[PDB]
C-alpha cells in the first residue's frame, strides 16, 4: 500500500515537467471550476473594494499522470502541487489575493486513476468593486470576482463550471453589518486584448444595504433636530433671545451632524439619498430661524403678520416636513 | 553517540515518502490533539474576530518512523518536521493567522521507539467570532475555533482531544487577558460535517466571555444619567426666565443627541438597537420631555397661570420617579 | 509532442548562464516595453503618493534560446523565468510594491524560434506623486512613474517604448475610477541620465489627473456659505436683542473656526494656504464683520440712533451683494 | 585564507545541526547575554511594548572544537544556519522579527575551545498587562520571558552572563519614551514544570513610571480652568438668571466633554483611575456650582437674605473646598 | 564572448569561500561607503521616525576576484553576490528596513581586473530621529542614520566614507521636498564604539530639518489670536446686557479650552510644554482674562457706574496692546 504509492508517484515524476502545460499543442486543457465562499468580509467603499474568503478549486485532465493500480484515488497534501502543472489562475479584479499556510498549505491535490487532477486552495481576496452608492443608504450593487489564466489564451486553457457552480457557507459567520447576501451568479466569457483573447470566468455577489444603522445614527436625530426648532413656534417673540438660541443652535447642529454623517462615508462627489435627507433637513431647520427674523422685524411695528405667522408655522412646518418623509421614503421604500 | 544519532535520523528518512500519511491503505490516520492558550487575545467588537496565542499540538503513530536506539525519544528541531509526514491542519474559522518564528520556528518534534510522534507549535490566530449584541452592554458572546483537516477526510485521517474533553483546552492565569470581557470558561467539541470534498470531522474549541459593564457606566451611562438630571433642574426655575428655562432644555437635548453619536461611533456598525440604544433613547425622551413641558407652562403661563405653575412643581416629583424607576427597571432586567 | 518540448528547453538551457546579460561582449540587449494599468489606485493626497495595477511587458533577444521546432512560440510558466537571465528593471520613485502571486505567480514567459523572449508580469505598485496644492479643491496633479535597469547602463542594456499598434501605456476603463480624482491622459517620455555609476536610460510614464470638487461643495464650501448667511439674519432683529444678535455672531464666527479645523485635518500638513483655506478666511472675514457690526451699531445705538439704525438697514444688501460678488470672482477665477 | 577554509569544511563536514552537542551525554549549558539597542513606543491601548536588541547566546559545542594558528574564528550568519543553535523563543511575544538588511544582523565566533558565540539583532513587540488605578501617576513593569522550545532543563539550561548584575544593558540613548521614564531593569530565572518537560525560562523586567507631564496639560490644567470658571457664577446677581444659567449649564458639559475626550486615547479599562476620580470630583464641583444657583434663585423672592447670603459664602467655601481637595489629591497619588 | 566570459566568472569563483572576509589573516578589508538618498521619506513626529529611501554603495578589494580579460569591468546582478563575499553592514538606528525586490531585487555587482568590487543597493528604511520640541512648532530637529559591520569589528572590517570627486551624502533633488519640514543639509561622521564583542566602527550620516511654520500659522496660531479679539469685543457691549457679555466670555473660554487639546492631539504625547503651548496658554489667560473683566466691570456697574464704565474703555485699548505686545516679543523671539 505504501510502498505500492510511493513507487506510483515516483514513477510519474521522473520524467515530468512542471513548466510544461498538459496537451501542449494538442487540445486545449479543459478546467472545471467550482468556489464556496466561506464568508463575505467588510466591505470597502472608501477603496471601492471587498473582502472574501473562499474555497476555489480546478479540475484538469493531464496525461502524464495516468496510473494502473488497484486503488482508486491518491488522497494527498499540498507537497504534489509544486511538482506538478498548475494553471496559471489569476483574478483580473483583485487588488490583493493571500493563501492560507497555517498549520500546513491549506490546499489538497486528489489524483485519479483515469489522469484527472483535483487542486483546491483555500484563499482571501480583497477584490475592486466599484459602487454606485447614489440611492445611499438605500443602494443595491453586484460586485463581481473576475478570474482567467494570465498566459495561456482560449486555444491553450479554457475553463468552465460545474452545476455546483457555488455554494455558500453559514451566513451568520458573515462579517457583513451593512449589507445582506441576496445573489450569486455565474458568467463565461472571451474578451480580446493584445496579448490575446483569453476566457474569463466572472462570479457577481449581489449585496443589498439596510438602514438600521444609518435610521438611529443619522435619520433620527435629523428628524428630531427639526421638530426641536419647530417647538420654538409656542414661545412668545418677547424672550427674543430664547428662540433665537432655539434657530441659531439648531442650524448649528444639523450642519455638524451632516458632517459627522459623511465623514466615516466614502469622498464621492455626487450626492447620495441621505445627503437629500440631510440638506432639505437643514432648510427645514433654517427656514424656522429666518421664520423667527421676520416675525421680529414686524412685531415691534405691525404685530398683525408677526402673530399669524406663528398660528400657521406650528401647522405647516410640522406638516410640511411629515409629507416630506413620507416622499422620501416611499419613494426608496420599493 | 551523536554520530550514532545521524545514522538512524539517515536510515528513517532514507526512502521516507512524507507525500504519504501513515498508514495509508491500511488503517486510518488517528491524531490526537491538544491546546494551551498562553495568551487569549484582544477581541475585536468592531470586527467580530478575536486573537489568541496558543501551543497547538497533535500526536499521532508513524510506522515508518520505528526505531531502536539508545535515547527512546528524540528530542529535534523543526528542520525535521519539514522532512516528514506531518497532518495539514487548518483553522477553518480562521482570518489570519502566523507561526512565531523569533528566534527559530516556535516548532518541536519528539519521536519514539513506538513511532508515535509529539509535533506541538507556537501560534497567534485572528478567528471570526459572530456576536450578537442585543444585550450590548450588557451581553455574553461565545468565539469558536473550529479546525481540521484539509485534505483527508475521516477515512483518511481522524482527529480526537487528548485525555477526553476534560482538560483539553488550558488557559495561562496570566493569559486570561481582556480589558472588556470575562474569560468564563471554554468547552470542547467535536462533529463530523458531509462536504462535496469529503467527510471531515471539524474539531471546535468555544471560548465563552460576559462583558464588563464598567467602562460603559463611565463613558456613556453617567453622561446620560446626568444630563438628564440637568434637564430636570429646569422646573426649578421660573417660567418667566423663559431664555434661562430653554437654554436648559436647548442644550441638554443636543448634548443627548451628541453623547448618542459618541458611544455609537466605537461600536460595530450593526442595523440593531442595544441595551444601551434604548437606554439612550428614552433618556432622550426625558430630556426632550422636559423642553416640551416648557413650552407647554409657557404657552398658557399668561391664560392658565395655576395650571402652568401647577405643571412646575408637579414635573418636579414626576419626571424623577419616572426616571429613577426606569434605572431601577432597566438595570433590574438585565 | 509534449516530451519533444522538455528536450527543446533541456537543450536551451543546458550550459545556460543566466549571470551574463544576452550579447554582453558583442551587442546591448535593447529591452521594448509596454504596458497596460489594470486598476489606477488610490490617491493618497495626505501622502503624496498614489496606487497602480499594471501588466509591465518586457521583450528582448537572447542569442542563446534559439530553437527550431513545431510551434513557433513556447507557452511557459513562471519556473522558467528564474533560470534564465531577465533585465533588473525597477521603479525609481517606487515607495512600496508587490507582484500578484495567487493562484500561481502573476507571470509569464514567452520564448521564440528567434530567441525573442516575452517576459510580463502583474504589479501592485505604490509610488511619489508630490503635489502642489496651491489651486486646492480645484488643483490639476501629474503623478510620475520612473523605471529602468538599476545594474546596467545605457553602455549595456537600454529602453524603448512599443509602436503605436501596441500601445505603449493604455488604461482599463474597469480600473481607472477613482473617487476625488479625474485621470486625465497619460503621457510616455525616455531620457538618459549621467550618474556616478554610469548613463542609465529612465523611461517615464504620467498620469495627469484632476481633482473633482463635488465633496468639497458639500462638506466644507456649503456649510460655509450657509454660515456666513446665517450670520447675516442677525441684521434683520432690534439692537434691543442685543443677547440675540450677540448669540448670532458669537455662535457663526465659531462655526465658521470649527469648519476651519474640520476641514483643516483631512488635508496633508502643507505649510502654505490653498484655494479653499482662502475661502474660509473671506467666509470669516464675513462672518466676523457681521459680529463686529452689531457692536459698533450697539455702541452708537444711545448717542446716534439715526445712524446706527441706518447703517443695520445697508448692511443687510452690502453684506450679501458684497459677499454674493466675492463668491461670483472667487469661482469664476479658478474654474477657468 | 586557504587554510580556515579547510578548517570549516572540516568541523561541518559529517556535521549533523539537528542534533544538539551533548546529546545523550551532557546538558548544552547558554549562558545569555542582552543589549537594548532601544526601548520601543510603549502602547498603553494595546498592553504591549516593542524593544530593539542584541541577544547573544553562548554554549560549548564540542563538534565545533579545532587546533589552530587563530584563537576563534569570525563568521557571518553564512555559517550560523550549518550548525547547530538553540531554539530559544519568547513566551510573552507578540510579534517580532530579526533584522535582515544589509545582511542577516547575526554574528557567529568559534573558539578551539568549541564554544560558540551566536548574537543576533531582534525587534520584540511583547505584551505588557497593567493595572491603571494610579493612572496617570502609575508605576508598569513590562516582563520578557524567553527560553528554550522543544529542550527542556535536562538537555538545554540557560543561564545570565556576569552575575545578575550587568547581565542586560540599555543605550541610554535608546530608551527614548514620551510617556514613561525606563526606571530599571531586574533579572530572573525559574523552571516551571509543563506537560512538555520542564523548561527553564528566563525573564528581563522593564520598570517604568509614567509621566504626569501631558496629562497636566491635556487634562488637569483644562478641568481645573473649568471649574473656576463655573464658580464665576458666584459673583453674578440672581436677577441675571440667564447669565448665572449659562455659566452652569456650560460648564458642566464643559466637564463631561472632557472626561469622554480624556478616556478616549486611554485603553478601554472596566474600571476608574485617578484620573477618572479627579474629573469626577471636579463634575461635582461645577455641578455643585449650577445646583447652587438653582437654589437661591427658587429662594431669592421668599427669602432674599438667606438666597443673597449664599452667594457670598460660595464665593469662598468652594474655592476652598476645592483648593484643599487638590492638595489632598495630587499629595495622596504623589506619594 | 558569452563563453569567455562564463570560465572567467567560474574560475574566480573555483574554490572561492564567500564565508571568509578578503584579507582574513593577510589585510583588514577597508570598505569605502557612498550613499545617494533617492527620497527622504515622510518624517512622523508622534512616532519619532523617519523614512529614507537611498542607493547605498560599498567598495572594496578582495584579491581572489583578480580576472584578466578583454573586458575591464564586469556589469552583474544579484546573482552573483550571494556567492562572493559581502560586507554584513547593518544600520544601527533602523526600526523596519527592506531592500526593493520588484521586478529582480535592486542590487549592482561590478568587479574589475585589480579586484576591487562595488557593491550598491536600494533599500527604504525607517529609522528612529529622536525628536526634542520645545521651540516647537519652530525647532530644528536632526535625524541620524548610523551604520557599521555586525560581526566584523574595526581590526578586521573597517568603513570609510568618499574622500574626493563623490560627495559622500548626495540627496535627490526630486526627492527632497517634505510637507513639514526644510531638509537644511547633511554631515556625515564616524566613530569607533568599544564594545564587549568588539570595537566596531559606526558610519553617521546626520539629516538636519527645520519645521515650517506655515501649517500651525493657521491651524493654531490664527485661530487663537481670532479668538483672543473675539472675546475683547464684549468690551463694546454694555453691562445691562449681563447675559451678552457672558455669552462672549464663557464661549470664547471654551473654544480656547478646545483649541489647545485639539492642537496637541496631533502631536506627540511629550511630558513638557512647547512653543505652541505657551502660546495657547496665555492666550487663555487674555480671553479667561477679558471674561474676568467683565465680572469685576458687572459687580461694580451699581455702585461704582463711572469706574466700571472707565475701565470698559481702557480694557478696550490696554488688552489689545497687552496681546499685541506679546506677539511682538513671541514671535520674535522663536523666529530670530
Ligand atoms: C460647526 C461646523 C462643523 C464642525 C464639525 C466638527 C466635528 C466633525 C464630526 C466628526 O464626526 C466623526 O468623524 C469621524 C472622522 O473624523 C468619523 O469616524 C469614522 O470614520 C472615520 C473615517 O472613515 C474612521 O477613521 C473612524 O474610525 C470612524 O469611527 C465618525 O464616524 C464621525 O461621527
Ligand atoms: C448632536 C450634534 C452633532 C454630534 C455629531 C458627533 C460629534 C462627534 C462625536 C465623535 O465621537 C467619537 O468618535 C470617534 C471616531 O468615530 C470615536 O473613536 C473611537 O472609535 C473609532 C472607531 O471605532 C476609532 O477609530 C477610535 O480610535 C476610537 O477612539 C470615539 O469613541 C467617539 O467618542
Ligand atoms: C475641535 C475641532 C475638531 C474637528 C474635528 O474634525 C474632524 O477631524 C478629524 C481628525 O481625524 C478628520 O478626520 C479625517 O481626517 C483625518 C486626517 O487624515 C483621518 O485620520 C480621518 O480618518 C478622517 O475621517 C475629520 O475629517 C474632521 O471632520
Ligand atoms: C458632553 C458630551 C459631549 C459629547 C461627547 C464628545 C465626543 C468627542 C470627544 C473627542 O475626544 C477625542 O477623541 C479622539 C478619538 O476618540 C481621541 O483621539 C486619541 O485617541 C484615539 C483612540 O485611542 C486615537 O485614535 C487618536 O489617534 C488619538 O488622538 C482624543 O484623545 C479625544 O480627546
Ligand atoms: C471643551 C471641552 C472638551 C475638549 C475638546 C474635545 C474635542 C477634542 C478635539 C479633537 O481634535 C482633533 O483630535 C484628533 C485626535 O483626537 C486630531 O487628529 C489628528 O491626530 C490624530 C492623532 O495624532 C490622528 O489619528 C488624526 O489622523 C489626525 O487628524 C485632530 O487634528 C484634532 O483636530
Ligand atoms: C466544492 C468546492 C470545489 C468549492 O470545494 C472546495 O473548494 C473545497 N476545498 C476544500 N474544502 C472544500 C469543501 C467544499 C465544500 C465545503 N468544503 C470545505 O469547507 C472543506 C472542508 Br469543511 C474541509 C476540508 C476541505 C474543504
Ligand atoms: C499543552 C500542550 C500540549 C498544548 O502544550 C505543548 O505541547 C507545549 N508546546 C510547547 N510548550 C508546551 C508546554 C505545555 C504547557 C504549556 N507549555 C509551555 O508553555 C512551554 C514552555 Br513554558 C516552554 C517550552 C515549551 C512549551
Ligand atoms: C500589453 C502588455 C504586453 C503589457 O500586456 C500584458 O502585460 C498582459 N499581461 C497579461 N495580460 C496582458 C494583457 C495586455 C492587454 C490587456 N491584458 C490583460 O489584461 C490580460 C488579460 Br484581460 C487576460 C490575460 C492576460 C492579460
Ligand atoms: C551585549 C551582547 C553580548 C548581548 O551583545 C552582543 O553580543 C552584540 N551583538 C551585536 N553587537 C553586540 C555588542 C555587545 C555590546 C552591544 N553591542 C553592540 O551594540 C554592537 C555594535 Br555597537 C556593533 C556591532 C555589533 C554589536
Ligand atoms: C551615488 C552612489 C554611489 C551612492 O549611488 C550608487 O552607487 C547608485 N546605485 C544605484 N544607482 C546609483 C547612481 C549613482 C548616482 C545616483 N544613482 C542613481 O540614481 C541610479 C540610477 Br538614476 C539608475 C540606476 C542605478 C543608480
Ligand atoms: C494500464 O491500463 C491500460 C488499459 O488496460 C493498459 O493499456 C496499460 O498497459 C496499463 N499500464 C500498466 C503499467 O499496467
Ligand atoms: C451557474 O450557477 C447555477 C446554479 O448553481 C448553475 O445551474 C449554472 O449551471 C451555472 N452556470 C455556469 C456558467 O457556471
Ligand atoms: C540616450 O542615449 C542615446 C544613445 O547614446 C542617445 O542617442 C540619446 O540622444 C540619449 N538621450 C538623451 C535624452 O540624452
Ligand atoms: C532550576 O534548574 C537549574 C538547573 O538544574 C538549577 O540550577 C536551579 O537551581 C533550579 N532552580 C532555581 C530556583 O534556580
Ligand atoms: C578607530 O580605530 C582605528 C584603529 O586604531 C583608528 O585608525 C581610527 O582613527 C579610530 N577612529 C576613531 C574615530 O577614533
Amino acid at each position: 500500500p505504501e510502498g505500492d504509492v510511493t513507487v506510483i508517484l515516483n514513477n510519474l515524476l521522473e520524467g515530468y515537467d512542471n513548466k510544461l502545460r498538459p496537451d501542449i499543442g494538442v487540445k486545449p486543457t479543459l478546467i472545471h471550476t467550482d468556489m464556496y465562499v466561506n464568508s463575505i468580509g467588510p466591505v470597502n467603499a472608501i477603496n471601492m473594494e471587498y473582502t472574501i474568503d473562499i474555497f476555489f478549486a480546478q479540475t484538469w485532465y493531464d496525461r502524464r499522470l495516468k496510473f494502473n493500480s488497484t486503488i482508486k484515488v491518491l488522497r494527498l497534501n499540498s507537497n504534489m502541487v509544486g511538482k506538478i502543472w498548475i494553471p496559471d489562475t489569476f483574478f483580473r479584479n483583485s487588488k490583493k489575493a493571500d493563501a492560507h499556510w497555517i498549520t500546513t498549505p491549506n490546499r489538497m491535490l486528489r489524483i485519479w486513476n483515469d489522469g484527472r487532477v483535483l487542486y483546491t486552495l483555500r484563499l482571501t481576496i480583497d477584490a475592486e468593486c466599484q459602487l454606485q452608492l447614489h440611492n445611499f443608504p438605500m443602494d443595491e450593487h453586484s460586485c463581481p470576482l473576475e478570474f482567467s489564466s494570465y498566459g495561456y489564451p482560449r486555444e491553450e486553457i479554457v475553463y468552465q463550471w460545474k452545476r455546483s457552480s457555488v455554494e455558500v457557507g453559514d451566513t451568520r459567520s458573515w462579517r457583513l453589518y451593512q449589507f445582506s447576501f441576496v445573489g450569486l451568479r455565474n458568467t463565461t466569457e472571451v474578451v480580446k486584448t493584445t496579448s490575446g483573447d483569453y476566457v474569463v470566468m466572472s462570479v457577481y455577489f449581489d449585496l443589498s444595504r439596510r438602514i438600521g444603522y444609518f435610521v438611529i445614527q443619522t435619520y433620527l436625530p435629523c428628524i428630531m433636530t427639526v421638530i426641536l426648532s419647530q417647538v420654538s413656534f409656542w414661545l412668545n417673540r418677547e424672550s427674543v433671545a430664547a428662540r433665537t438660541v432655539f434657530g441659531v443652535t439648531t442650524v448649528l447642529t444639523m450642519t455638524t451632524l451632516s458632517i459627522s454623517a459623511r465623514n466615516s462615508l466614502p469622498k464621492v462627489a455626487y450626492a447620495t439619498a441621505m445627503d437629500w435627507f440631510i440638506a432639505v433637513c437643514y432648510a427645514f431647520v433654517f427656514s424656522a430661524l429666518i421664520e423667527f427674523a421676520t416675525v421680529n422685524y414686524f412685531t415691534k411695528s405691525q404685530p398683525a403678520r408677526a402673530a399669524k405667522i406663528d398660528r400657521l408655522s406650528r401647522i405647516a412646518f410640522p406638516l410640511l416636513f411629515g409629507i416630506f418623509n413620507l416622499v422620501y421614503w416611499a419613494t426608496y421604500l420599493n | 553517540n551523536i554520530t550514532i544519532f545521524t545514522r538512524i535520523l539517515d536510515g528513517l528518512l532514507d526512502g521516507y515518502d512524507n507525500r504519504l500519511r501513515p498508514g495509508l491503505g491500511e488503517r486510518i490516520t488517528q491524531v490526537r490533539t491538544d491546546m494551551y492558550v498562553n495568551s487569549f487575545g484582544p477581541v475585536s467588537d468592531t470586527e467580530m474576530e478575536y486573537t489568541i496565542d496558543i501551543f497547538f499540538a497533535q500526536t499521532w503513530k508513524d510506522e515508518r518512523l520505528r526505531f531502536k536506539g539508545p535515547m527512546q525519544r528524540l528530542p529535534l528541531d523543526n528542520r525535521v518536521a519539514d522532512q516528514i509526514w506531518t497532518p495539514d491542519t487548518f483553522f477553518h474559522n480562521d482570518k489570519k493567522s502566523f507561526a512565531h518564528g523569533m528566534t527559530t520556528p516556535n516548532k518541536m518534534l519528539r519521536i519514539w521507539n513506538d513511532g508515535r510522534v509529539l509535533y506541538t507549535m507556537r501560534l497567534t490566530i485572528s478567528a471570526e467570532c459572530p456576536m450578537d449584541l442585543e444585550d450590548f452592554p450588557m451581553d455574553e458572546q461565545n468565539c469558536p475555533l473550529k479546525f481540521g483537516s484539509y485534505a483527508y477526510p475521516n477515512s483518511e485521517v481522524v482527529y480526537v482531544w487528548t485525555n477526553g474533553s476534560t482538560k483539553s483546552v488550558v488557559v495561562a492565569e496570566d493569559g486570561s487577558r481582556l480589558n472588556q470581557y470575562h474569560l468564563m470558561g471554554q468547552t470542547v467539541g467535536t462533529e463530523n460535517i458531509s462536504t462535496s470534498t469529503g467527510e471531515y470531522t471539524i474539531m471546535t474549541a468555544h471560548f465563552h466571555l460576559k462583558r464588563k459593564i464598567g467602562y460603559f457606566v463611565i463613558q456613556t451611562y453617567l453622561p446620560c444619567i446626568m444630563t438628564v438630571i440637568l434637564s430636570q433642574v429646569s422646573f426649578w426655575l421660573n417660567r418667566e426666565s423663559v431664555a434661562a428655562r430653554t437654554v436648559f432644555g436647548v442644550t441638554t437635548v443636543l448634548t443627548m443627541t451628541t453623547l448618542s453619536i459618541s458611544a455609537r461611533n466605537s461600536l460595530p456598525k450593526v442595523a440593531y438597537a442595544t441595551a444601551m440604544d434604548w437606554f439612550i433613547a428614552v433618556c432622550y425622551a426625558f430630556v426632550f420631555s422636559a423642553l416640551l413641558e416648557f413650552a407647554f407652562v409657557n404657552y398658557i403661563t399668561k391664560s392658565q397661570p395655576a395650571r402652568a405653575a401647577k405643571i412646575d412643581k408637579m414635573s418636579r416629583i414626576v419626571f424623577p420617579i419616572l426616571f429613577g424607576t426606569f434605572n431601577l427597571v432597566y438595570w433590574a432586567t438585565y
